[PDB]
């Protein structure tokens, strides 16, 4: 029943530039439990923290990669994730509206 | 709290 | 209510380590407060909000322990699985296990359960009598006879109808102040222009608990889901949450459509428009 994760990447707060806020990566739906998630800034893995690993109560596995950030006129963000069911790395680039 | 013990399968 | 206490916990084989890791999670409602990573730097249970940190230190202790139990048993559930299914030795596998208990009207149990999956699929899990269970293949019918004789149903069920409950009704008052309080969504209509026959609303729901909410589009008063986008609710990072809902309205028909957001933070359903 191996599956793809879903992902969204998005602030805690809505996003201006010069403002200091927080950048997540909400990685779900997703199983076997292995996976990669990065965030990234102008394609640079960036340091952030991740979630401990739980579960819904339909098995899917799902994670929250964060971290601080202040977004701007020019720097670019997503996130990209590696799982056994995906034949390439699946990258989804953050805006502040979606 | 947890449970106190856990079964083998 | 009804509130809860949950515990998720996943085991996964590491042949190319020689081990196995245990993840362990336990939730009042939709707030994690406790965490268990048997990789961490000296394994112990942790705290993961404020409110649990006034226990003391044998709660601590004990639940380490227990939970340092929970992980060396099921090391072994996995290596007695991978015999049971012939599989192979260099492969890794993974074990989920949920519980958890409600909290009734008059404060007794609500909905208990227990249910164990591998590798995705249904293994095990505890009726709804809670004196019984049901097995999902060959496998699972073996232990589910071994617990059977052992009345391993007991166990749980006195778990669920006792300690479970009990901890619930300490829990929600330590965390009184965080737990009980619904806080109710900041909300936004956004605008954004897309082509010809292209203009989208966005609809937000953000920084609320609980979890549960319903966000909804009309037209006139016309319900336009089978047209709207609607995201999985996400954690804000801040222990609250967030989503929206958007769709494509028509060029000049903006104030046509109302978004329709209810939470129990909310007195009343409230309706925005783009203003």
């Amino acid at each position: 029943v191996a599956r793809p994760p879903k992902v969204q990447v998005y602030s805690r707060h809505p996003a201006e530039n010069g403002k200091p806020n927080y950048l997540n990566c909400y990685v779900s739906g997703f199983h076997p439990p292995q996976i990669e998630i990065d965030l990234l800034k102008n394609g640079e893995k960036m340091n952030a923290e991740q979630s401990d690993l739980s579960f819904s109560k339909d098995w899917s596995f799902y994670l929250l990669v964060h971290t601080e950030f202040t977004p701007n006129a020019v720097d670019q963000y997503s996130c990209r994730v590696k799982h056994v069911t995906l034949d390439k790395p699946k990258i989804v680039k953050w805006d502040r509206d979606h | 709290t947890m449970p106190p013990g856990f079964e083998l399968y | 209510g009804p509130h809860s206490l949950s515990y998720f916990s996943t085991a996964v084989s590491r042949p190319d380590r020689g081990d196995s890791r245990f993840i362990a999670v336990g939730y009042v409602d939709d707030t994690q407060f406790v965490r268990f990573d048997s990789d961490a730097p000296n394994p112990r249970m942790e705290p993961r909000v404020p409110w649990i940190q006034q226990e003391g230190q044998e709660y601590w202790a004990e639940e380490t322990r227990k939970v340092k139990d929970n992980a060396q048993t099921y090391r072994v559930n996995l290596k007695a699985l991978r015999g049971y299914y012939n599989q192979s030795v260099a492969g890794s596998h993974t074990l989920q296990s949920m519980f958890g208990c409600y909290l009734g009207p008059d404060g007794l149990l609500l909905h208990g359960y227990r249910q164990d999956a591998y590798d995705g699929a249904d293994y095990i899990a505890l009726n709804e009598d809670l004196r019984s269970w049901t097995a999902a293949d060959m496998a699972a019918q073996i232990t589910k006879r071994k617990w059977e004789a052992a009345d391993a149903a007991e166990q749980m069920r006195s778990y669920l109808q006792g300690l479970c409950v009990e901890s619930l009704r300490k829990y929600l008052e330590m965390g009184k102040d965080t737990l009980q309080r619904a806080e109710p969504p900041k909300t936004h209509v956004t605008r954004h222009p897309s082509s010809d026959l292209g203009a989208t609303l966005r609809c937000w729901a953000l920084g609320f608990y609980p979890k549960e909410i319903s966000l909804t589009w009309q037209r006139e008063g016309q319900d336009q889901s089978q047209d709207m986008e609607l995201v999985e609710t996400r954690p804000s990072g801040d222990g609250t949450f967030q989503k929206w809902a958007a769709l494509v309205v028509p060029p000049g028909e903006e104030q046509s459509y109302t978004c329709h957001v209810q939470h129990e933070g909310l007195q009343e359903p409230l309706t925005l428009r783009w203003d």
